[PDB]
RNA sequence: GUCUCCAAGGUGAACAGCCUCUGGUCGAUGGAACAAUGUAGGCAAGGGAAGUCGGCAAAAUGGAUCCGUAACUUCGGGAAA
RNA sequence: GGCUUGUGGCAGCCAAGCGUUCAUAGCGACGUUGCUUUUUGAUCCUUCGAUGUCGGCUCUUCCUAUCAUUGUGAAGCAGAAUUCACCAAGUGUUGGAUUGUUCACCCACCAAUAGGGAACGUGAGCUGGGUUUAGACCGUCGUGAGACAGGUUAGUUUUACCCUACUGAUGACAGUGUCGCAAUAGUAAUUCAACCUAGUACGAGAGGAACCGUUGAUUCACACAAUUGGCCAUCGCGCUUGGUUGAAAAGCCAGUGGCGCGAAGCUACCGUGUGCUGGAUUAUGACUGAACGCCUCUAAGUCAGAAUCCGGGCUAGAAGCGA
RNA sequence: CGCGACGGGGUAUUGUAAGUGGCAGAGUGGCCGCCACGAUCCACUGAGAUUCAGCCCUUUGUCGCUCCGAUUCGU
C-alpha cells in the first residue's frame, strides 16, 4: 500500500479554485487545510489529494455562505513525480465532499491527478481520466 | 514580557562558531570502534568530488508506494584513485588521552607527497627525508627501523597508517601537491596491525579494499565558501517590513535591556560557508574499477556503450579515468574539493541500509546546458555526422 | 531497451529521469524536453514554423 | 533663489518624451576590487491583500479608429461610464 | 524599580454536608494558616541643567503555578473517553474576520492551540493606528475668553566613526613545515498519520483500544544544484520602435530602448540528500530483610526504570601538548 | 619543464548568417515575351554567431617565457 509522498504546495489559504463536480458550485475558496500544524506567519497550503475546508463564492445559493470540505484534484504548480518528471495541470480544481471523503456530486469534469485518485476511491470512481 | 507568539529559533547553536574552518582537508574526528576479532582493514579513504548526475532504478521496498516502480535520484561522483601507504604511527593510551609514540616512514617517498612538506617546492633544495631514507641502506639502520616497529607492537594501542593520494593522475585538479592523512587500522591484534601497515609501505590500497557497494558511509569535508553574509541568508531570520527605515535585512531586537550584553545566541552577520561538516548515512550505489565494466555507465537494462563522464566532461573538473564511487545524494564542498570517506560508526540494520541497489539508467548528457544526447556519437548521427 | 519519450513540441528524444509533462484541460498530455519547448508552446508558437523543430524538417523534407 | 528676448531637423496632436544639426561641452579628485548593510532601478514559479492601523509601496489601465454605454440628474450632465 | 499585599491571583489545615449507599474517588459549608508580585491600590525613597510615554512587528533567553508530547500512581478507571495526583520546562504551543488596542470574541486547523518574566524585555531596531502641542467640526458646559480620564479628521520619529558586548577577520602563542593529541565550551532533533494488530481485547448492546512491525508525513537543523522552477547587462543569439551614419551591408544612441529564448553562476519545502548510541538515575513498581519471633521496597544491602541527566557523536580547539 | 598566448576539437545557447541564384511572390509601371519596382519566400544553410571570463581535451599547427630581485629567521 504505502502513503503518498510530499508534493509541492501551490494552493495557500485564500486560493480560489474551480469546482470540478456537478454540485452547482463554480469555484471553491480555501479557508484552511486539514493536517496542517503550521508555523508562525506560514499560510496553510494544499496540494492535489489534500482535503481542505472551503466556501462557495459563486454558485447555487444553497451552497453559499457555508463551510464544507473539499479535495484538490488539479493544480497548476508543478510537482515532482518519483520518476523524475514534473507534472502540472492547466488550472486549479477541486470537488466538494463530506468529512468521510464521499463526493457530494456525482460526476467530475476534466482529468484528475493520480495522487488524489489513490487516496480517495470515491473520487476515482466518478473520475473520467486519471493522470 | 513574554514573546507574543512562539516559533523555534533560527539556526543551530551546535554548529558554532560559524567561522572559516582551520583546515581544507576534512578531518576525521572519530574512527570506528575497533573489533579485534575481525581482519585488519582500513577505515577511511580520500576522494575528490567530480560532479553530480541522476540515475534511474527499480525500487524493491515491500509495503511502499514505490515497490516495483522506478525512481530518479541524484548521485554524486567521487573519483577515488588508490592511495599509497608511506608510513605508520602508533599511539599509547594514557590518562591524558592518546599520545603519539613514534612515526616510521617508508624508504621511498614520491615527489607528490614531498611537495606537501614545502611551501615553495621548486625553489627549495628538496632535502626532505633524504637523510631519513639513508638509514634504510645500512644493516645497522635497518635494525633500528625494525626495532622501532617492534616498539610499536609492544606499547601501541592504536595504529594508523600514513596514506596520500595520487593527485597527479587527475590532471583536472591542476595540483601536484598530494593530500596526506592518518587512516586507522581496525581488526586483529596490535602486532598484526603493525605487520599489516608495514607490508603496504610504498604499495597502493584501492578504494574497494575499504568500501564496497550498497553500504552506508560518512562524508567529511569543508562546505562551499560564501564570504561575509547577512543574518537573513546566514541564519534564516525573516525580513522586516518594506517601510523599515535603515534597511530590512536585519534582526530587529538583538537583546533585552537585561542582561546588558548581546548574547551568543543572537543571529549576527559574518562568515558564511567554508565550514567543516560531517554528514552521515550516504549509500554507495556503484563502485567503478578501472579496466572493468563497472567503470562504465552500462547497466543490465541499458546496453549503450558509454563512460561515466558526461559528454563535454564534468564541468570544472574534467574526465574521470580512475576508480570512482557513485554516492546517493549530495556531497559537501565544491567541484574538485578533496573529501574524506569514513566507515559508519553505527551498526547499519535499517532496510534502507540493507537494500540491494540495481541501477537501470545512468545519465551522461551534458551538464553545461539542457543536454539531450547521451553520447557524442548519438549527437553526430542526429546531425548527419555534422 | 530503455523506454524513451518524445517531446511533443520539438520531437526530441526524452531520456528517463527528466521531462516536463503538461495536462491540457481536454485531458491531452504534452511532454516537453525542456523549458524552451514549454515556453514556446504556451506562447502559442507552432512547431511547423520553427526551423529547428522536427515537425518543420519533416514538412520541408530536410 | 533671481525679470525677459531669439528658438533648426526627425518621430508625433504637440516649444511632450526620445534622437540629431548650428553653438557649447566631457566642469564635477582619481585608481583597484565587486563582502555585509544601504540608496536608486528591476524581475520572479504557484497563490493573489492571507501582509498591514489602512492596498502604504508597487503592479495593472493608458494613444488612436469603430461599436456600445446604466442608475441618477438642477436635463446642462453623469461619460473616456 | 524599591517597601507593603488591602485588592487580584495561587495553595494548605479542620470536617457540617454533597456524592444512589458512603465525611475525605472527586468535592469542602462554617472557620482558620499561608504563598505570589504576571492585577489594582497605598507610599513618595531614586530621576524634572529630560532614563523617549500605548500597542503591534521582529528576536533571544529565562521561569513553572504542565495545555500537548515521554514514564507512572488514583478513580464512583469494563472498553473508549474523562477526571485527580507524581517525576518532569527536553520539544512544541499555529492560520484568520472585527478592534490602535492590552483585553476580548468568533471562524478554522492542530498532538496541543498553557500561563508568565527579562526597566509593564525590545523607538540611535522599525512602525506611528492610539494617546499627548499648534488647524478644524459636533455635543454638553460657561455671559465670555475657553473647558471636557466625550466623539471626530489632519498633524517633521534626529545622531554612532567612541568604549564595551556580540559576530566574524589577521596576528601573537620562542627555527620552519607536516601529521596529530586534547583540557574546555557549544550542541538537536521533533511530533503526527496511514496500514497491520482488529472490528480483536473489553462489553448485554451500543461502542471500541494498545505494544511490535511496515510505509509516509509535520516542525526544525546542516548541506547540496543531476532534474524542475526563479534571477540576465553572458548586453549570448534572434526580433523590433524612434533617431542616426548618402543607400545596401554592418553598427551606434534612447544611463539595461523594448521584447522572446537564454548557458553559466547563484538559488527554493518552488528542487534534492542526511540528521546517531552507551551509562547512571527521577517518579513509580519490586527483591531480600530486620528493627517489632509476624509483617514490611528500607533501616544495612539490591533490581527494573523515562521527551531526565552524563557520556559518546557533531562544531570550535587553550600563552595546553605530542610525533 | 611545464606553464602562458593563439588556434583546433568537445560541450552548450540562439534558430538558419552575409553573398549568390530562383520558371517562388500580392501586384504595378514601361517596351515589343523583354525591362524595372516589390515586403516576403525557397536553395546553398540545424546555418551563422557566441562558448570561461570560475566549462572539458589539446601542438595537426603557430608563438612566447622559464625566473634580475627584496625581507627575515638558530637548538
Ligand atoms: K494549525
Ligand atoms: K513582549
Ligand atoms: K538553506
Ligand atoms: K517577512
Ligand atoms: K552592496
Ligand atoms: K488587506
Ligand atoms: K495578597
Ligand atoms: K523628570
Ligand atoms: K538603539
Ligand atoms: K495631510
Ligand atoms: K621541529
Ligand atoms: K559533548
Ligand atoms: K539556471
Ligand atoms: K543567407
Ligand atoms: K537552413
Ligand atoms: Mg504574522
Ligand atoms: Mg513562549
Ligand atoms: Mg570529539
Ligand atoms: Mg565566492
Ligand atoms: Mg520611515
Ligand atoms: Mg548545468
Ligand atoms: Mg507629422
Ligand atoms: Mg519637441
Ligand atoms: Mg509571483
Ligand atoms: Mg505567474
Ligand atoms: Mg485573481
Ligand atoms: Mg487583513
Ligand atoms: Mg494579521
Ligand atoms: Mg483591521
Ligand atoms: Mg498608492
Ligand atoms: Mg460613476
Ligand atoms: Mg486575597
Ligand atoms: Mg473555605
Ligand atoms: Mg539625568
Ligand atoms: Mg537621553
Ligand atoms: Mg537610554
Ligand atoms: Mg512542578
Ligand atoms: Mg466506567
Ligand atoms: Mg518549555
Ligand atoms: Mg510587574
Ligand atoms: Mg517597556
Ligand atoms: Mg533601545
Ligand atoms: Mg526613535
Ligand atoms: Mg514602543
Ligand atoms: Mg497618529
Ligand atoms: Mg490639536
Ligand atoms: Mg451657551
Ligand atoms: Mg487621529
Ligand atoms: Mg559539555
Ligand atoms: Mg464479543
Ligand atoms: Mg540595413
Ligand atoms: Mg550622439
Ligand atoms: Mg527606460
Ligand atoms: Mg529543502
Ligand atoms: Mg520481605
Ligand atoms: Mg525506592
Ligand atoms: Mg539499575
Ligand atoms: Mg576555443
Ligand atoms: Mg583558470
Amino acid at each position: 500500500a504505502g502513503n503518498k509522498f510530499r508534493m509541492s504546495l501551490g494552493l495557500p489559504v485564500a486560493a480560489t479554485v474551480n469546482c470540478a463536480d456537478n454540485t452547482g458550485a463554480k469555484n471553491l475558496y480555501i479557508i484552511s487545510v486539514k493536517g496542517i500544524k503550521g508555523r508562525l506567519n506560514r499560510l496553510p497550503s494544499a496540494c492535489v489529494g489534500d482535503m481542505v475546508m472551503a466556501t462557495v463564492k459563486k454558485g447555487k445559493p444553497d451552497l453559499r455562505k457555508k463551510v464544507m470540505p473539499a479535495v484538490i484534484v488539479r493544480q497548476r504548480k508543478p510537482w515532482r513525480r518519483k520518476d523524475g518528471v514534473f507534472m502540472y495541470f492547466e488550472d486549479n480544481a477541486g470537488v466538494i465532499v463530506n468529512p468521510k471523503g464521499e463526493m457530494k456530486g456525482s460526476a467530475i469534469t476534466g482529468p484528475i491527478g493520480k495522487e488524489c485518485a489513490d487516496l480517495w476511491p470515491r473520487i476515482a470512481s466518478a473520475a473520467n481520466a486519471i493522470v | 514580557s513574554h514573546r507574543k507568539f512562539e516559533h523555534p529559533r533560527h539556526g543551530s547553536l551546535g554548529f558554532l562558531p560559524r567561522k572559516r574552518a582551520a583546515r581544507h582537508r576534512g578531518k576525521v574526528k572519530a574512527f570506528p570502534k575497533d573489533d579485534p576479532s575481525k581482519p585488519c582493514k582500513l577505515t577511511a579513504f580520500l576522494g575528490y568530488k567530480a560532479g553530480m548526475t541522476h540515475i534511474v532504478r527499480e525500487v524493491e521496498k515491500p509495503g511502499s508506494k514505490l515497490h516495483k516502480k522506478e525512481t530518479c535520484e541524484a548521485v554524486t561522483i567521487v573519483e577515488t584513485p588508490p592511495m599509497v601507504i608511506v608510513g605508520v604511527v602508533g599511539y599509547v593510551k594514557t590518562p591524558r588521552g592518546l599520545r603519539c609514540l613514534n612515526t616510521v616512514w617508508a624508504q621511498h617517498l614520491s615527489e607528490d607527497i614531498k611537495r606537501r612538506f614545502y611551501k615553495n617546492w621548486c625553489k627549495s633544495k628538496k632535502k626532505a627525508f633524504l637523510k631519513y631514507s639513508k638509514k634504510y641502506e645500512t644493516d645497522e639502520g635497518k635494525k633500528d627501523i625494525q626495532a622501532q616497529l617492534e616498539k610499536l607492537k609492544k606499547y601501541a594501542c592504536v595504529i594508523r597508517v600514513l596514506a596520500h593520494t595520487q593527485i597527479r593522475k587527475m590532471k583536472g585538479l591542476k595540483q601536484k601537491k598530494a593530500h596526506l592523512m592518518e587512516i586507522q587500522v581496525n581488526g586483529g591484534s596490535i602486532a598484526q596491525k603493525v605487520d599489516f601497515a608495514y607490508g603496504f609501505f610504498e604499495k597502493q590500497v584501492p578504494v574497494d579494499a575499504v568500501f564496497q557497494k550498497d553500504e552506508m558511509i560518512d562524508i567529511i569535508g569543508v562546505t562551499k565558501g560564501k564570504g561575509y553574509e547577512g543574518v537573513v541568508t546566514r541564519w534564516g531570520v525573516t525580513r522586516l517590513p518594506r517601510k523599515t527605515h535603515r534597511g530590512l535585512r536585519k534582526v530587529a531586537c538583538i537583546g533585552a535591556w537585561h542582561p546588558a550584553r548581546v548574547s551568543f545566541t543572537v543571529a549576527r552577520a559574518g562568515q558564511n560557508g567554508y565550514h567543516h561538516r560531517t554528514e552521515m548515512n550516504k549509500k554507495v550505489y556503484k563502485l567503478g574499477k578501472v579496466g572493468q565494466e563497472s567503470h562504465t555507465a552500462l547497466t543490465e537494462f541499458d546496453r549503450t556503450e558509454k563512460d561515466i563522464t558526461p559528454i563535454g566532461g564534468f564541468p570544472h573538473y574534467g574526465v574521470v579515468k580512475e576508480d570512482y564511487l557513485l554516492i546517493k545524494g549530495c556531497c559537501v564542498g565544491t567541484k574538485k574539493r578533496v573529501v574524506t570517506l569514513r566507515q559508519s560508526l553505527l551498526n547499519q540494520t535499517s532496510r534502507v541500509a540493507l537494500e540491494e541497489i540495481k541501477l537501470k539508467f545512468i545519465d551522461t548528457s551534458s551538464k553545461f546546458g539542457h543536454g539531450r544526447f547521451q553520447t557524442t556519437q548519438e549527437k553526430q548521427k542526429f546531425y548527419g555526422r555534422l | 531497451v530503455l523506454k524513451t519519450e518524445l517531446c511533443r513540441f520539438s520531437g526530441a528524444k526524452i531520456y528517463p529521469g527528466r521531462g516536463i509533462r503538461f495536462i491540457r484541460s481536454d485531458s491531452q498530455v504534452f511532454l516537453f524536453v525542456n523549458s524552451k519547448c514549454k515556453h514556446y508552446f504556451h506562447n502559442k508558437l507552432k512547431p511547423s514554423k520553427l526551423t529547428w523543430t522536427a515537425m518543420y524538417r519533416k514538412q520541408h523534407k530536410k
